[PDB]
């Protein structure tokens, strides 16, 4: 139960210090029913070429880090064959298998909260005073694969408490216990299909709740890598490639 | 009536308990359909080389595979396919004038360890049992075919080795001999497995005799008499000097081959016949090298 | 599976960090068949007095060690009742249970390759140039219980690559994983019986493939001990005791 | 007649595999009698958040 | 088997480095038979209010500690509802579940012998020379919850060898192995009931047989805590509260 292997497509992930697997809302990704669908054109289900593990950028965990987030359909729109299909097709649909990995040693300590927040809408500080109706820039609402850093993690940059973020599919990475978190997310939206460009079904939040710490001499560079794989990907409404 | 530890004793069991069995494998194994597997507890990819066993991980558990009906034969990698190919193992010179067998006869000590190609192959295994087919290609040093009659004689250890072209030993009352002209196609003959051991040893880690093993006798280390099959003698069938210079190349083809215990393949150049000596100042790597480990 | 106990004769070996057991060529030692034998005299099968664990000298693993080897029938010819029988009898036959042990700490590192090479014939450097047909001395071909050190491990002092030495019954001692290697070898030779003095059926090689390393302060003395037990020993052709 | 990975393929499954089921709960769960338990192996109190 | 939970009353004990459980003399605590009893009045069996875990004072293990002991009916006579019943009633009867806990780190070392010695009568040094018939004071024979320290552990302050103390229900706390000892003791006495004030059925001994040791830098404060719970407590012969 502490060891596990995730194989999908032509990619395999290994781990010897896992903490089980979470299946968001107790549901596995699935394809769209014939009665839940509307688009009449036959969709493309590329399978193995898009349903595989993509490893996005690595972040460095510092004793003062606040946390980061990634919007999901988004992080992959410019990567591999998944990205190509997401650009050529109007409609997209899929679940995800998210595997956040971060290892240290038996002498390091700290705890990361890895959670999935559906429809993660970002807010602004409203000019500090709260009298200015400002809005988050495109660079912040859809940060891409590089993710974005939280400025006010306590309120998740959206006026909501992070202490309650656990009502969402989550898992923790407690260095003294495990070195990775695995969460499987089904397609969640009020529509059977939607644009992979304009809409971000959910956001991945990785936030240090218990600060990283260690004594001088132990390796100081502790990376946090994000690996994710689409599941049951379906695309429809073919046309030319659109970036945004 | 009889002590219990003797009844329940197992000393005497002559049957070798084998943990493995040889299964039919006329073709390469097939590949079966594979799907994604997202689960804990089962980790095909993780191994422990310390155990001393090769990874048992299969393609199917590492990636999503299709079904492939492999019908590629494994017949060309059997021992017979590999070894049943004639190769040079001996070369005998019978010149007119010189210091190398100038009296019209020669005695070649039967040893297939004089040529690198053939030697390296057989030295892949420690023990080998087999019958063989010897072919003798004769001609002059220019490759010219001459009307000359020769006599080849197999002299098993203990038999009298000829001391001259007119030696009495050429009567072959019991030794097997072959009389051929260089104008006839190369002589070919079949030889059985004639070792007093159950197989030939390309490697014998020991000495042939007891007693003190002083510096002067270290010459005998690694010398196994069970591999010393005797001598091969050649001569001009006559009582006068031949009119032409000759050369006899000996080729060997193994048949009905059995082999045991594989070993690392020769790494360095060969220097001598009775041993694995290598040039200590010219120890080259097994293969090619490069500038950096991060660049092709 | 990580723990094990080997009991034979009046000796017992214990281990809590093992890596399974290897049975050379998938065969257990056995006695000689009535159809594989030639010597007509009834053999001696001393059993418990010779089939037990004998612990030979200890070697010190240094950050610069090259490796050592032991020829087997040999290492025991001057020890215990096995040695006496090997000296009094012309013919000898037997298998072996070899247990190489070496422990360190969770802060030390290194990997030893423990292998069995049948008919391990030693070669010489041929005077360096390769023009001198020199031969290894008795002290080197049959080193006894003290073993002998390799001068050119890369070629196993015999012109053959050590990188392929794994085609022989072997096991590794990776300090972060196990602290011992156990290999069971059947009697291997082209004859049913042979002299324990003139012939050495195989050689035991212990070679550091990954150098030993640790930080100053951790105990620097890391021994490698060799324990071995004959199995199914049979002797025949009795006479006076012969040393060589 | 048809490639095997296509026959055994599962692409197209429209039914969502649910790991949980909704059970009747018209009232708060009851409490059952409990006695002392002094044993090894079973640790209800220990969790892994 | 290394993990365990002890629940009794409204108290629960947890442990992840245990060494099984010892049941003194192979018998579980039980109530008094109708044929083993004499007192004719109906006893009180308060159950949950007295049969629970009480945690007494903590001791500090030093590199020079000699050991401590606690007399049992006694340690609890002034604590909780058990104490009240023990004071109001003449007769008392009960078994105990003793859980001694002491944790360190994988770099500390030492071994404590935790044993139960029935009728643990204390002796004195007899004025050193042995000519003075002196006796141990009340403060030493019945030390209360604070326990008492041994002056001559080798002889258990009673002229008997500690090396044989293992013939009594015991367990060890070897820091490299476990961090607690659990012993269950049945009611032992030559009478079915007895006074909880005048008589002490047994004594709990915690003695360092292998000295505590560690390198400077590792936390130097290593406590030893004693937690104990009465079992099958019965009281009879009600009257006013008596302290002694
Ligand atoms: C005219 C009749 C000629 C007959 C020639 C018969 C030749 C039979 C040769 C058997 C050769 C066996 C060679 C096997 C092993 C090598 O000699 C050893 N490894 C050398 O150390
Ligand atoms: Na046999
Ligand atoms: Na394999
Ligand atoms: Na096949
Ligand atoms: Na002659
Ligand atoms: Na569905």
């Amino acid at each position: 139960d502490r060891v596990a292997q995730l194989t999908i497509g032509n990619s395999t992930i290994t781990t010897q210090e896992a903490a089980n697997i979470i299946v968001g809302y107790g549901e596995w990704p699935s394809y769209c029913s014939d009665d839940d669908a509307t688009a009449v054109d036959k969709p493309t289900r590329p399978d193995v070429s898009v349903n595989r593990f993509y490893t996005l950028d690595t972040k460095l965990w510092e004793k003062s880090s606040k946390g980061w987030y990634w919007k999901f359909p988004d992080v992959l729109t410019e990567t591999g064959v998944f990205g190509q299909n997401a650009q050529f097709h109007y409609l997209y649909r899929s679940g995800f298998c998210i595997h956040v990995q971060c290892n240290a040693s038996k002498f390091h300590q700290g705890a990361l909260l890895v959670a999935i927040l559906p429809e993660y809408v970002i807010g602004t500080v409203a000019g500090g005073t709260g009298t200015e109706d400002s809005h988050p820039p495109y660079k912040q609402t859809q940060p891409g694969a590089d993710g974005f850093e939280l400025q006010h993690p306590y309120v998740l940059d959206a006026g909501i408490p992070i202490s309650q973020l656990t009502v969402c599919p989550h898992q923790w990475i407690n260095l003294r216990t495990n070195n990775c978190a695995t969460i499987i997310v089904p397609y969640m939206n009020t529509l059977p299909f939607d644009s992979a460009l304009n809409h971000c079904n959910f956001g991945l939040l990785v936030v240090p709740i218990s600060p990283l710490d260690f004594d001088q001499g132990a390796t100081p560079v502790i990376p946090i890598t994000i690996t994710l794989a689409p599941m049951c990907s379906e695309f429809a409404g073919l046309r030319q490639a659109v970036t945004q | 009536d009889r002590v219990a530890d003797v009844i329940e004793s197992s000393i005497g069991d002559s049957v070798s308990r084998a943990l493995t069995q040889a299964l039919p494998a006329p073709t390469g194994q097939n590949t079966q359909v594979s799907s994604h597997r997202l689960d804990t507890g089962e980790v095909p990819a993780l191994q422990a080389a310390e155990i001393g066993a090769s990874s048992n991980t299969s393609d199917e558990s590492m990636i999503e595979t299709r079904c492939v009906l492999n019908s590629h034969s494994t017949a060309e990698t059997t021992l017979d396919s590999f070894f049943s190919r004639a190769g040079l193992v001996g070369e005998i010179d019978l010149p007119l004038e010189g210091t190398t067998n100038p009296n019209g006869y020669a005695n070649w000590d039967i040893d297939i360890t004089g040529y690198a190609q053939m030697r390296r192959k057989v030295e892949l295994f420690t023990y080998m049992r087999f019958d063989a087919e010897f072919t003798f290609v004769a001609c002059t040093p220019t490759g010219q075919v001459v009307p000359q009659l020769l006599q080849y004689m197999f002299v098993p250890p203990g038999a009298p080795k000829p001391e001259s072209r007119e030696s009495l030993a050429w009567q072959t009352a019991t030794n097997p001999s072959v009389f051929v002209k260089l104008t006839d196609p190369p002589a070919q003959v079949s030889v059985p497995f004639m070792s007093p051991a159950s197989a030939y040893q390309w490697f014998y880690d020991g000495y042939p005799t007891f007693g003190e093993h002083k510096q002067e006798k270290d010459l005998e280390y690694g010398a196994c008499p069970n591999n010393m099959m005797g001598t091969f003698s050649v001569r001009n069938v006559g009582s006068s000097k031949s009119k032409y210079p000759l050369v006899v190349r000996i080729y060997m083809r193994m048949k009905h081959v059995r082999a045991w215990i594989p070993r690392p393949m020769r790494n360095q150049n060969y220097l001598f016949k009775a041993n694995p000596n290598y040039a200590g100042n010219s120890i080259k790597p097994t293969g090619t090298s490069r500038t950096a480990i991060t660049t092709l």
